[PDB]
């Protein structure tokens, strides 16, 4: 019957590893690098678009940075189509929480929910896992500014600064070297871009090959503003930091 | 070889190996004999024990006041099929106020076993049955195989070394068929028939199991000192 | 090599089960042909009754799907009848839901979509048949639309299907290059059938008796098949000129 | 019976590749060339009508399809897969948008819905991916003119201009030299015809080429008058004659 | 409106002796002011030395008795031909009756 | 790969035969039936000295008149015990009486073959079901994952089963007392066990008509172990 | 290779090897035939007597569908019974909705579609029987034969099983020597002969003859078994011809 | 639905999927449980390969199931959340119906039952997780410590360890832990737990987590400085 | 059940609930506590149809306690009240709706403010300085309209509450057997044993 053709996506290896999760992580390691850096007064999200073209319409494009709600955003590394399935689920989950409790969803709760969905695909259903790793950048009134990551295994962890996708080993070493606890957003912006500029497989880092975003308390009085950078705004910050 | 992984696969010569392997389980099972005359129908079964401390596995199951069977192979499969017969006999009584015909009972078992041989996922039944009964057309004896094939017979035997008892009945055909209005002599012929399938071991008091049904005789099972008469 | 057992992509981007279903199409060794007249659409097919024990009246690969639509099949009869029964059901349901007779091209598309599903879904196999639908549509006029196991379909000026399709195809191609029109310029359907048979004889290089052929004709508001005697009359007219 | 294929037929290999998606892209590579170019006041999409037989009426087979009055689509790869996607795309534009908001969806969101359908065929049980790449051109009030590519994975990207299928590598190079941000629609059509001629072997005319535009509103194609706010579809398929006229000034 | 219940009349009587028991019942069966039958048995031998009668609506009465007789049969099959004691029969009948708590057997039962 | 409900060429279900191998790896359990009662005993087999041995529950009550001992993948037995308890109590609810030991065993065995592609595999545990009823008296049953059950006068299951069964072959007679049966279980357990038998790594239980099913205290078993040593040294 | 391991898989030939393997089970079975006559049809079958212990005239192989259709088959007997059970459900729903008894061609397609459905999936096995069937309806007499693939045609004479070649040869002679037609009572006699002549392929074990027929004149268009004197008359005619 | 039998027997009578789930537990970070006379302590390893972590928000290894029971684990982190959630739901469900909080044995029996169910259900793989469940029953001062594993078997322990290099720390506990006289105070119990982890951990900085549970819902997690004091005292006594 | 009152003062919320349980013509109990602690700083009183009241209250209690364990965090009174409202709004269009009216009194530790929410069985939520369900409000709202001042102390709130209970005991026909009074503030929940 049908058993003959079943790949068995949810089984252990003799060593005790989940085959499909490990192979999904291998897929993500070839995806464009995404970096998240958390500061005392905000969070930075930086991400590299993969080998673009001159004929790609950049200003209307979105492959890396997505908005989950007014307080939370994510950087994607892996299959974009897979990510959008999860993103729409996460957007709905946030709204369900807001309808139920009349309060914005705490960052960790949203992260745990998405991570639990990913976990389910590794334990039951016989389907392939989502080939996606997220960097969550968000804010709430309990823990303040928070950075998380999740991967196809459904395991998530918190971070001060973190990278996903390609060249994470090289990227994490550079972040570990220059990061300090008393750091600010403007400094974190510079660190993120400098890290990408060294780890990139491209010849030179330019505005058209980048997506950038910040989550600042830098908003009129006690509130949080999400800023998804425009192409011209990425070009200006590249000149300011002294990369181009 | 490559075509015995499941029941849904014909071999290149048109064989169903899973059905044939299920048929093999019957040959491993203990011997049981069935025979009938015009008035009565008799089942004789050699019960098997695990060891000296163990009891002897029951071989005969009652289905209705006028019908029952003996088993050889996987006993749980005989329990499933006998339960189905009990329900079908019972449906005939409640709905139609009618005792189920032995021939029709065989047809129902055939069709139930067949569905398991054509569908993926399931498996064939691993047991053979000898059904006896007395209905409106007199005494009957059936032989069920889990391939689906059901056969009405004067006498037969299934299980290990069953060929010896089957040959004896083939010689005695003209004699035991005429044993009308005499249950004890019909049982004697059945006990003498099953004896031809014995090696080393002999028929003891807790080894032998006999059942009978007839004209004015409900389906009753005899075990223990009740069969000491026939040893 | 399980990519050749079910309908999934091979490394070459191919579906081998679909390709092998195409090969089952010619298992019957029958050739069919379809052409359009002014007021009609004619479809002819070879009829082969090898066994003397067979009832020749029941041996047929042409089907009356609806009053207006006819269908000839190239492929094994079980799959042919599977497709026929479904097309009949679809044509009937269409009329009930939308209040008018299902067009030939719309039915072709529907059956093509069903075929497409079998090329994408694993548990369902493709049918090893090529379906040629014919009618005189009330909007588009004489119509020939053909479906295959890949889920492909297209309209035709004329067409041919079977082992020797290419010989028939080129024969028809050469005729339409001369006349420079998209149909057989002829008033009566009888003469269009005569054209169809004549050009099949020329292409295949074989003579036909009344029992060697099978003919279906589509006119306005009805489709029908010819009897052996109707074909005999057709063969007589061809021989006399 | 029952569909007992409840497991994925597309899985990650040790190298991290999704085999069935890669093989689907290979099927797209073998497919006939199609392209799209975006102008300041419009968008153009085009492809070759590769006729399987000269007896076949190529007018009946439509490679370029209307999805909404302001959105059109063309493909490269497996035609049957494209046909069912167009059916599903048209329906989802109504069920998931028009029946809710009382208006047709913007290009990017309809693309997103099509992309979703193609992603599900890459992960759901008992199915293979779609063997097509789509080029979707469209217009809406707040985003203006736009052109999107959609791949078998479900991934989609916006383009100023691009090409897919047989001779896409050469065609994309040709478009890079000719494209600028000040192109008028007629200039984009001219460039589209030049680009497409390179990939075509045989006959090159209005009957062998299929071309449509997203441009100005066509009140003559609306079918009714009396409502000022309804000004007609921006999608228009160019006729055989209209193509041949522009081939003389080529 | 359809009324699924009816009244077939009749009367039954059970008396327990020291080493015996009796269950009596009249043989008349009626609807409204008409006699259906002058002899329609109402008390039944159900096996295992148990007698039963379900008086009231005869259709429900016959159904119940039929189902209890069935219960006795399956009790033998499932428990090695064990005799169903009168107390066990009584508890079994409670579950048959309460099983249709929200669409009752319209009868007064005595065993 | 291959079907879960597949027959071998010899006419046996692969999965059932493989589950029997898992039971052979399990700890020893012994049952002995007499006219004065049925005794059940088990080897606890703690994997480490830090493991509190009293928490090892390999002897279990099903009802007041039915007890149960297990061997093999003991985690699998929990749903079997739950079903047995429910079956026993449910029958009391429907019939206002105790349920026959055989009928209880049959109910447990009906679960055995409910596996396919219902649960995904057979049970990897064998059970010794001991009890008493008015009809057939004191009884001992052996319930396998094949769906088959045999009645026994005495039975051993687990790793030292064939060695213990041979010893039960010679020792058992129809006139055994309860005290004699208790010592006999301890004697045979001590013989087949790897570690030295004491009250902490071995457990006794019995079922009598009067007192019902009782698991023995460690203090009570310790005396029976001491009584055993003396009577063996006596000759 | 591996194309023959799973049902509904096309080989590179365009063949379904599993269906072809089901045919081998049919070829292994006992001989069964069908003869179309003037106003009806006749069915006959070979029943191998495996043992003296078999009760004569009890293990009936030919089955009736509705009251006007007869069915006989060669191969796996249980598969044939399953097919007839379906046929009976199909005929019942037809008569339920449309009132009239199911026409034979209509009935033939109902079985055909059902058998063909068992070649569409790997989760099911093809039928291991070729079924000969037919009867009388409003349009007259009809005889059909249905293969494991779901393929069926109308027939003047039909035969299947181990002795099909021997039978087919005999049927071809009757068609040639009787163009104007054959009577019902003649067809019964000829049927008996053909089974006896076809028994040379199963000549090891002796056999039992079983015949049935539907005829507008002889049986009022209803299916009946040939019994008693008429059966013995057909056996005597058959025994005379072989000697 | 996906009904495929993933956990099945092999010729030698083993369920490989359950055994491979134990290998996932072997890979997991070390976790240890020690019960004193009037307390239980749960020690856990944090691998120091991951620095630049945010220890405020990172999921802690020890999880509260109720106010009186705690659960630590070794193995797949994602799998552990599913067991913890189910356990937390069952804890509140028990309070709702029985009007009494769960016993530690009951909560263990439930979690173990869930793990077992996943070893003979179609279309699912076993949990790659072993747990240590500790606490005090309602209105009871006797300490409780239980262990569970992927197969579904569970048992009570005077002291136990699971995870990577658990063989070494179990060796340590077997010689150092005395049943006749267990750690009388909280200090003695925590000290023995930290000592046992120091056989494996590497550095005694932020790599050791300690959680003390006392009777009557008295649970507290020790800080870095408090644990560091134990690490200092142990090594200073060792230098002799 | 009958009478449940609520009043939000400067630094606390006070809930008063009758002790009587009457089924038919008999007062079965005169010491019934018609409230459940949802969290350390949130209390819910309830009144409605028999059975439904307790079943609903305990169901809500279980859900909030579950949230507290999962997140190791106490929900705000506003968040709990919204959760409760949604459950009742869901309930009103069910096969058999919960026939329960509730008051939710809580102290928000974040904003350092007491909060009182009145929710009926339809899922009608309102935040109020003082609230009541059933026929209680017909007597008590007029008194509270007169005397209540927002800057009151807890002791002043209890005196104002005594004035409400005295009026109810004078003018209502049913003997509700006095009230159990509970205070919710920054330090948590406590019961006034003498009232
Ligand atoms: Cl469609």
């Amino acid at each position: 019957g049908s058993r003959r053709y079943d790949s068995r996506t949810t089984i252990f290896s003799p060593e005790g590893r989940l085959y499909q999760v490990e192979y999904a992580l291998e897929s993500i390691s070839h995806a464009g690098t995404a970096i998240g850096i958390m500061a005392s007064d905000g969070i930075v999200l930086a991400a590299e678009r993969k080998v673009t073209s001159t004929l790609l319409e950049q200003d209307t494009s979105t492959e890396k940075l997505y908005k989950l709600n007014d307080k939370i955003a994510v950087a994607v590394a892996g299959l974009t189509a897979d990510a959008e399935i999860l993103i729409n689920t996460a957007r709905i989950h946030a709204q369900n929480y807001l309808k139920t409790y009349n309060e914005d969803i705490p960052v960790e709760i949203l992260v745990r929910r998405l991570s639990d969905i990913k976990q389910g695909y590794t334990q039951h259903g016989g389907l392939r896992p989502f080939g996606v790793s997220f960097i969550y950048a968000g804010y709430d009134d309990r823990y303040g500014y928070q950075l998380y990551t999740s991967n196809p295994s459904g395991n998530y962890t918190g971070w001060k600064a973190i990278s996903v996708g390609a060249n994470t080993s090289a990227a994490q070493t550079l972040l570990q070297m220059d990061y300090k606890d008393d750091m600010k957003v403007d400094d974190a912006i510079e660190l993120a871009l400098k890290t990408l500029s060294k780890t990139t497989d491209s010849s030179a880092l330019t505005y058209d090959r980048l997506e950038f975003a910040t989550i600042r308390k830098g908003a009129n009085d006690g509130e949080v503003y999400q800023k998804i950078f425009k192409p011209q705004e990425i070009k200006d910050i590249l000149v300011k930091t002294g990369i181009t | 070889n490559n075509y015995d992984g499941d029941t849904v696969t014909f071999s290149p010569t048109g064989r169903l190996f899973q059905v044939e392997y299920a048929l093999e389980a019957i040959k491993q099972g203990s011997v049981t004999v069935g025979l009938r005359s015009n008035t009565h129908a008799v089942l004789v079964a050699l019960k098997r024990n695990a060891d000296e401390l163990s009891s002897y596995q029951k071989k005969i199951i009652k289905c209705d006041e006028h019908m029952g069977l003996s088993l050889a192979g996987l006993a749980p499969d005989a329990r499933v099929l006998s339960n189905y017969l009990r329900q079908q006999c019972n449906y005939s009584s409640l709905v139609f106020n009618r005792k189920l015909a032995v021939e029709r009972a065989g047809h129902l078992l055939c069709d139930k076993a067949q569905k398991n041989t054509q569908s993926y996922g399931g498996r064939p039944y691993g047991v053979g049955l000898l059904i006896i009964g007395y209905d409106k057309s007199g005494a009957h004896l059936l032989e069920f195989q889990p391939s689906g094939n059901v056969t009405e017979l004067y006498g037969t035997a299934i299980g290990a070394r069953s060929q010896g008892a089957k040959t004896y009945l083939e010689r005695t055909l003209d004699t035991f068929i005429k044993i009308d209005g005499n249950p004890d002599e019909l049982i004697k012929a059945g006990v003498e028939a099953i004896s031809q399938s014995l090696r080393d071991e002999s028929l003891t008091v807790d080894n032998l199991s006999i059942a009978i049904v007839g004209k004015d005789t409900p389906f009753t099972i005899y075990d223990g000192e009740a069969v000491a008469k026939y040893i | 090599g399980y990519d050749r057992h079910i309908t999934i992509f091979s490394p070459e981007g191919r579906l081998y089960q679909v390709e092998y279903a195409f090969k089952a199409t010619n298992q019957t060794n029958i050739n069919s042909l379809a052409v359009r007249g002014k007021d009609c659409t004619v479809v002819i097919s070879q009829k082969k009754v090898p066994d003397k024990l067979l009832d020749p009246t029941t041996v047929s690969y042409i089907f009356c799907i609806s009053r207006t639509i006819g269908m000839v099949v190239n492929g094994p009869i079980p799959d042919a009848r599977n497709a026929a029964l479904r097309a009949k059901a679809e044509a009937a349901e269409f009329r009930y839901k939308y209040g008018y007779d299902m067009p030939c091209d719309v039915l072709a598309k529907r059956m093509a979509n069903l075929s497409q599903i079998y090329t994408q879904r694993a548990y369902m196999r493709p049918l090893g048949v090529i379906l040629t639908f014919v009618s005189v549509d009330e909007e588009l006029g004489p119509s020939i639309y053909k479906t295959d196991p890949a889920g492909y379909y297209v309209g035709y000026k004329a067409t041919a299907t079977g082992p020797k399709q290419q010989e028939i195809t080129t024969n028809l191609e050469n005729h339409f290059k001369k006349s420079k029109i998209d149909h057989i310029n002829e008033e009566s359907w009888e003469k269009v059938v005569e054209f169809a048979i004549t050009h099949m004889i020329d292409a295949l290089g074989t003579e036909f008796s009344k029992n060697d052929l099978e003919v279906g004709v589509a006119t306005k508001d009805k489709f029908f098949t010819l009897s052996a005697e109707n074909i005999e009359e057709r063969l007589v007219a061809i021989a006399e000129q | 019976m029952t569909d007992r294929y409840s497991f994925s037929l597309t899985t990650f290999s040790p190298s991290g590749k999704l085999g069935q998606i890669d093989y689907a892209l290979t099927a797209v590579k073998q497919g006939v060339t199609s392209l799209g170019i975006k102008a300041t006041n419009g968008v153009v999409i085009a492809t070759e009508k590769k006729s399987s037989s000269p007896l076949a009426m190529s007018e009946t087979l439509s490679k370029v399809s209307l999805l909404t009055p302001d959105i059109g689509a063309v493909y490269s790869g497996m035609g049957p897969d494209y046909r069912v996607l167009v059916d599903k795309s048209r329906k989802v534009a109504h069920t998931s948008y028009k029946r809710i908001y009382g208006e047709y969806p913007p290009t990017k969101l309809l693309v997103s819905e099509v992309a979703k359908i193609m992603q599900e065929a890459t992960q759901s049980g008992g199915v293979r991916p779609f063997g097509v790449s789509l080029l979707i051109a469209g217009h809406d009030e707040f985003n203006g003119f736009s052109l999107y590519q959609v791949d078998p994975s479900g991934s989609y990207f916006p383009w100023k201009a691009t090409a897919i299928g047989k001779g896409s590598v050469a065609a994309k190079t040709f478009l890079e030299k000719r494209w600028n941000d000040e192109l008028e629609l007629e200039d984009a059509i001219h460039i589209a015809l030049l680009t497409l001629k390179e990939s075509v072997e045989g006959e090159f005319n209005g009957d062998t080429i299929e071309l449509a535009i997203i441009g100005d509103e066509n009140p003559d194609l609306l079918g009714y008058t009396g409502i000022p706010t309804d000004k007609g579809p921006r999608f228009r398929k160019l006729t055989s004659q209209e193509i041949n006229d522009r081939l003389e000034a080529l | 409106q359809f009324n699924p219940y009816g009244d077939n009349g009749g009367t039954i009587l059970g008396i327990a002796g020291e080493d015996f028991a009796v269950l009596a019942g009249d043989t008349r069966n009626i609807t409204d002011y008409s006699i259906n039958s002058r002899y329609e048995p109402k008390v039944f031998d159900c096996g295992d030395n148990i007698v039963m009668s379900a008086n009231g609506f005869a259709a429900d009465g016959d159904a119940l008795v039929k189902r209890f007789k069935n219960s006795v049969k399956w009790y033998h099959f499932d428990h090695n031909d064990k005799k169903l004691s009168i107390n066990s029969a009584a508890r079994n009948i409670q579950h048959l009756l309460y099983g249709k708590r929200f669409f009752p057997y319209y009868v007064h039962t005595i065993i | 790969d291959r079907g879960v409900s597949t027959f071998s060429p010899e006419g046996r279900l692969f999965q059932v035969e493989y589950s029997l191998e898992a039971i052979k790896l399990g700890s020893t359990a012994i049952g002995i039936a007499t006219k004065e009662g049925v005794v059940l005993g088990v080897e606890k087999r703690a994997t480490s000295p830090l493991l509190e041995s009293d928490s090892i529950e390999k002897i279990v009550e099903i009802d007041r008149h039915i007890g149960c001992a297990m061997s093999g993948l003991t985690a699998d037995a929990r749903s079997m015990i739950e079903h047995a308890r429910t079956a026993a109590v449910t029958h009391n609810l429907y019939y206002d009486e105790d349920i026959n030991v055989e009928s209880l065993t049959q109910s447990v065995c009906d679960l055995a073959l409910r596996f396919g592609e219902l649960m995904s595999r057979p049970f990897g545990v064998a059970l010794l079901i001991a009890g008493h009823d008015a009809d057939d008296g004191y009884q001992l049953f052996h319930a396998e994952p094949s769906g088959t059950f045999y009645r026994y006068n005495a039975k051993a299951i687990g790793s030292g089963s064939e060695g213990a069964q041979a010893e039960l072959l010679n020792e058992w007679h129809s006139s055994l007392t309860l005290k004699e049966a208790e010592l006999l279980v301890l004697k045979i357990l001590k013989q087949v066990m790897e570690e030295k038998l004491d009250e902490n790594n071995a457990q006794l239980s019995c079922i009598t008509k009067q007192d019902g099913f009782k698991i023995y205290d460690n203090e009570k078993t310790a005396e029976l172990i001491k009584e055993l040593k003396e009577k063996e040294a006596a000759e | 290779t591996g194309y023959d391991l799973s049902n509904s898989v096309f080989s590179p030939d365009g063949r379904n090897f599993q269906v072809e393997y089901a045919v081998k089970a049919v070829e292994n079975g006992t001989t069964s035939i069908g003869i179309k006559c003037n106003d009806g049809v006749v069915f006959a079958v070979e029943k191998l007597i495996t043992s003296k212990l078999l009760v004569p005239q009890k293990n009936v192989k030919i089955q009736v569908v509705d009251r006007h259709i007869g069915c006989v088959y060669s191969g796996l007997i249980p598969d044939g019974r399953h097919l007839v059970n379906r046929g009976r459900e199909e005929a019942a729903s037809f008569k339920k909705l449309y009132k009239t008894p199911i026409p034979i061609p209509a009935f033939a397609d109902r079985l055909g579609q059902y058998v063909q459905a068992h070649t569409l999936y790997n989760s099911v096995r093809p039928f291991g029987v070729s079924t000969i069937f037919g009867g009388v309806d409003k349009n007259g007499a009809h005889l059909y034969m249905l293969e494991p693939s779901g393929s069926y045609w109308g027939y003047k004479g039909a035969a299947t099983g181990k002795g099909r070649q021997s039978a087919k040869a005999e049927l071809e002679k009757l068609v040639d020597h009787h163009p104007e037609g054959l009577s019902a009572r003649e067809a019964v006699k000829q049927a008996a002969k053909i089974i006896y002549l076809a028994h040379e392929d199963n000549k090891e074990k002796d056999f039992e003859l079983e015949i049935s027929w539907c005829s507008l004149s002889e049986t009022n268009g209803l299916h009946k078994f040939v019994k008693g004197d008429l059966l013995q008359e057909a056996i005597d005619f058959a025994q005379k011809e072989i000697n | 639905g996906y009904d495929r039998a993933l956990s099945i027997f092999s010729p030698d009578g083993h369920i490989f999927q359950v055994e491979y789930a134990l290998e996932a537990v072997k890979r997991g970070t070390c976790a240890v449980g020690v019960k004193g006379k009037n307390c239980v302590v749960l020690g856990c390893e944090r691998r120091s390969t991951l620095k630049l972590q945010d220890t405020r928000i990172t999921p802690s290894k020890v999880s509260k199931i109720d106010s009186h029971v705690v659960l630590s684990f070794s193995g797949l982190n994602a799998d552990s959340r599913i067991l913890i959630e189910k356990a937390r739901v069952e804890a509140q469900s028990h309070r709702l119906t029985l009007e009494d909080p769960v016993t530690v044995e009951y909560l263990t029996r439930y979690v173990a039952g869930v793990q077992q169910r996943y070893t003979q259900s179609g279309g699912v793989r076993p949990f790659g997780v072993s747990t240590l469940i500790a606490g005090f029953d309602p209105r009871d001062d006797e300490p409780k410590l239980y262990q569970t594993e992927p197969s579904g078997i569970y048992s009570s322990w005077s002291a136990q360890t699971i995870g990577r290099n658990s063989k070494t720390v179990r060796e340590f506990l077997e010689k150092n832990y005395d049943r006749k006289e267990p750690p009388a105070t909280v200090e003695e119990c925590v000290k023995l737990t930290v000592r046992s982890l120091l056989e494996v951990v590497q550095t005694g900085a932020k790599n050791i987590e300690i959680t003390v549970v006392k009777p009557d819902s008295d649970i507290v997690a020790l800080s870095s400085e408090e644990i560091n004091q134990y690490v200092t005292q142990i090594e200073q006594e060792k230098q002799e | 059940m009958d009478i449940i009152l609520g009043i939000r003062v400067q630094d606390s919320v006070i809930l008063a609930s009758s002790k009587a349980v009457t089924r038919g013509i008999s007062v079965l109990k005169d010491s019934d506590d018609k409230t459940r602690q949802l969290s350390p700083h949130t209390l819910m009183s309830f009144a409605g149809e028999a059975g439904d009241t307790v079943q609903f209250a305990e169901y809500i209690q279980a859900n909030i306690q579950l949230y507290s364990i999962r997140e190791d965090y106490e929900l705000s009174p506003q968040a709990v009240s919204s959760f409760v409202r949604q459950e009742l709004a869901k309930s009103i269009r069910s096969r058999r709706p919960y026939q329960v009216n509730v008051l939710i009194g809580g102290y928000d530790k974040k904003k350092n403010k007491p909060e009182l929410y009145q929710i009926d069985y339809l899922g009608t939520k309102v935040e109020l300085p003082y609230g009541a369900h059933g026929y209680s409000g017909f007597y008590t709202f007029s008194l509270l309209d007169h005397h209540y001042r927002p800057d009151m102390t807890t002791e002043e709130g209890l005196d104002l509450l005594k004035l409400c209970v005295q009026e109810l005991e004078k003018r209502m026909p049913m003997d509700f057997k006095g009230v159990i009074v509970k205070i919710v503030d920054k330090d948590g929940i406590r019961q006034v044993d003498d009232f």
